[PDB]
RNA sequence: GCUUGAGUCUCGUAGAGGGGGGUAGAAUUCCAGGUGUAGCGGUGAAAUGCGUAGAGAUCUGGAGGAAUACCGGUGGCGAAGGCGGCCCCCUGGACGAAGACUGACGCUCAGGUGCGAAAGCGUGGGGAGCAAACAGGAUUAGAUACCCUGGUAGUCCACGCCGUAAACGAUGUCGACUUGGAGGUUGUGCCCUUGAGGCGUGGCUUCCGGAGCUAACGCGUUAAGUCGACCGCCUGGGGAGUA
C-alpha cells in the first residue's frame, strides 16, 4: 500500500515512556508504539527493554509499506532512545541519519517548581 | 553627522530594483550633505535560516557617515518599503573602507 | 572577532550547531571573546551564521 | 544532530548527542526558576574547583 | 556629557583666557551648562534614576564651588550668578 | 600665599550602569488543517486528568505573551536595591596617558531629602508559561502538608503607593602607615618582537598566608593590624520590638 520505501523514525523517549513512530519523508505517520502499550505499564515502561520492544512493534505494522531507508530523529532524554535506534537496525533498515531534535528553549518559558520529594 | 553601517536584505524577486533603490538611498544621504564611504552589493546570497520561508537573499552594504535624522528617515523607509527584510544599522567606529 | 561580516573567521569560533564555543577552549582573551560574540549574534541576526542547526 | 549513512558502515556510532545537549542541558530546564539557588550553585562549583 | 565645542566656548567666555580651565567661574559655569541641558532630559524619562542621581552631584558641586567663591571674592559672586542668571 | 588634599580641561579605554523605542531566534500554550491509531500523562506505586466525539506522536499555517540558551567566567558595571539576545536614540559614572588651570574649594553628618529586591495596594491594560488561594487524586492513624492532576490573584506593561529583607563582606564613611605569594579583569610606557617576548607602572577584584590582633573561630596592605576625624548603635534572658 502506497510504497514509500523512506521514511524518518520519530523516537520521543521521555522520562517515562518512549513513543516511536514512523512516518514519511514528508511528516506524515505511517504507525506508532508506545512502550506502555506493549505491557508492562507502569515502572518498566521507562526501561531501555520496553523501548527496544516498542520499536519492533513499530517495525512490523509498517510493513505494508516496504520502507528500507529511514531517518532517526531523537527527542528527550531517556533510558529509552538507545536501545531503540538498535531495535531499528535489528530489523533491517538501512539507518541513515540520525539527529537529536530535542526542543532546547533559548531561555524561554519557566519551568515548573518541582520535587521537595 | 556621524557614521553609520547599514545593511539591509532585499527579497530576491525584487533583485533588479536593487540598485535603483540604492540611488535613491545615496541620494537622500546627500540631501542632508552627508557622505557615503563605502557602498558594496553582495548579490544573492543564501540565508543560514529561512525566513517567510524565503531562502537566498540580496544584501547590500553601505556605510555612510550622515547626521542622525536622515539615517532615522532611511530606517522608516526600510520599515515600510515591503522589498526589504531585515534591515541593520550601527555604530560609528569612525569611517571605513575595506572589503570582507 | 572587532568584525562579524568575516564568516570563515566568526565560523572557526563556533561549534557545529551553532553554538558559541568558550574561551575555556579556544584561548581567546576575555576582550575578544566579548567582541566574538557579540559579534556572532549580529550576524546571526543577518542569517549569515544560524542560531542552530534544526531551522 | 545529523549523521548521514556511511558507505560501508554497521554502527554509526555518532556522538553529536554527547557533546552538548543531554545530560546536562535538558535536565537543567525540568524545574524552577530561582536566581538564588544558581548563584550558590555557582559558587560552590567554582569553589570546588580548586587545588 | 557635554560637547568639545560648548565646553571650549565656557572656558573661553569665563576665563582669563583659554587653558584657564580651572577657575571657579568657569567650573559654575559648565556644571551650570550641563544641568540645563539635563533639565531637557529629565523632563521626559523621569525615571532615570541614576543619571539623576549624576546630575544632584553636579547640582552640589556647583553649590560648593558657590559657597567658597563667595566667602572669596563677593563681586565675582555677584557678577556670576547675575550673568548665569541662577540664584533666582 | 603655596601645592603634595579636592576639583576643571584635553585624548582614549572597558563595561548586563540608567531611561525610551524597535527587532530577532529557539521553546511552551492555544487555534485551524493533513497523516495516523490505541492509548497518553503521571508516580515509589497509583489514581484524579486527557483520549476512538480520534488523544498522545507527527507535519503545515497562524496568534499571543513572557524570558532572553551557547558566550558566561570566586567575569563586569552600579552608592545600595540591582543590571544578561541584537540594534538605535537620550544619559550617569569610573579608569588610564601626558600637559595645563583653580588654589584647601576638604572629611563626616543629627534633623531633612532622595533612591530602595520580593510580596502587597490603587487605577487602566495584558495574560503564553509558572503558580499562593482553591478543587480533585493519593499518602497517612490523621494529612487543612510534602507527591500527582487542574488552577484564580499574582508574576508582565503604564502611572501612583508601600518601605521592608539573612536589604549580609551579619564588617558605617573618609584618610594615613605596616612583610609576602598565586591568579582574574581593564588601562599604559619602555626595551632585537627577533616565542607561547621581556621589564615596569596604575584602577578594580579572588584565593592563601606573615607580624599583629582576636574569647576562639578567624581577619590578614580590600584588616577584624597600627592611628586620626565624624556619625550610627549596645548595656542580662523573657515580656517585646509588643502595648
Amino acid at each position: 500500500r502506497k510504497q514509500v520505501s523512506d521514511g524518518v523514525a520519530h523516537i520521543h523517549a521521555s522520562f517515562n515512556n518512549t513513543i516511536v513512530t514512523i512516518t514519511d519523508r514528508q511528516g506524515n505517520a505511517l504507525g506508532w508504539a508506545t512502550a506502555g502499550g506493549s505491557g508492562f505499564r507502569g515502572s518498566r515502561k521507562s526501561t531501555p527493554f520496553a523501548a527496544q520492544v516498542a520499536a519492533e512493534r513499530c517495525a512490523d505494522a509498517v510493513k505494508e509499506y516496504g520502507i528500507k531507508n529511514l531517518e532517526v530523529m531523537v527527542k528527550g532524554p531517556g533510558p529509552g532512545r538507545e536501545s531503540t535506534i538498535r531495535a531499528l537496525n535489528a530489523a533491517g533498515f538501512r539507518i541513515t541519519n540520525i539527529t537529536d531534535v530535542t526542543p532546547i528553549p533559548h531561555n524561554g518559558c519557566r519551568p515548573p517548581k518541582k520535587r521537595r520529594v | 553627522m556621524r557614521h553609520y553601517e547599514i545593511v539591509f536584505m532585499v527579497h530576491p524577486d525584487q533583485s533588479e530594483q536593487v540598485p535603483g533603490m540604492i540611488e535613491r538611498y545615496t541620494a537622500a544621504i546627500t540631501g542632508a550633505e552627508g557622505k557615503i564611504h563605502r557602498l558594496e552589493d553582495w548579490g544573492r546570497r543564501q540565508l543560514a535560516y529561512p525566513i517567510n520561508k524565503l531562502h537566498k537573499a540580496h544584501y547590500v552594504l553601505m556605510n555612510v557617515e550622515a547626521p542622525q535624522e536622515v539615517i532615522d528617515e532611511l530606517e522608516t523607509t526600510f520599515r515600510f518599503n515591503d522589498a526589504v527584510i531585515r534591515s541593520m544599522v550601527m555604530r560609528t567606529k569612525h569611517a571605513v573602507t575595506e572589503a570582507s | 572577532e572587532i568584525d562579524y561580516k568575516d564568516i570563515a573567521t566568526l565560523k572557526n569560533y563556533i561549534t557545529e550547531s551553532g553554538k558559541i564555543v568558550p574561551s575555556r577552549i579556544t584561548g581567546t582573551r576575555a576582550k575578544y571573546q566579548r567582541q566574538l560574540a557579540r559579534a556572532i549574534k549580529r550576524a546571526r541576526y543577518l542569517s549569515l551564521l544560524p542560531y542552530t542547526d534544526r531551522h | 544532530i545529523k549523521v548521514r549513512e556511511n558507505e560501508p558502515f554497521d554502527v554509526a556510532l555518532r556522538r553529536f548527542k554527547r557533546s552538548c545537549e543531554k545530560a546536562g542541558v535538558l535536565a537543567e530546564v525540568r524545574r524552577r526558576e530561582f536566581y538564588e539557588k544558581p548563584t550558590t550553585e555557582r559558587k560552590r562549583a567554582k569553589a570546588s574547583a580548586v587545588k | 556629557s557635554l560637547s568639545t565645542e560648548a565646553t571650549a566656548k565656557i572656558v573661553s567666555e569665563f576665563g582669563r583666557d583659554a587653558n584657564d580651565t580651572g577657575s571657579t567661574e568657569v567650573q559654575v559655569a559648565l556644571l551650570t551648562a550641563q544641568i540645563n541641558h539635563l533639565q531637557g532630559h529629565f523632563a521626559e524619562h523621569k525615571k532615570d534614576h541614576h543619571s539623576r542621581r549624576g546630575l544632584l552631584r553636579m547640582v552640589s558641586q556647583r553649590r560648593k564651588l558657590l559657597d567658597y567663591l563667595k566667602r572669596k571674592d563677593v563681586a565675582r559672586y555677584t557678577q556670576l550668578i547675575e550673568r548665569l542668571g541662577l540664584r533666582r
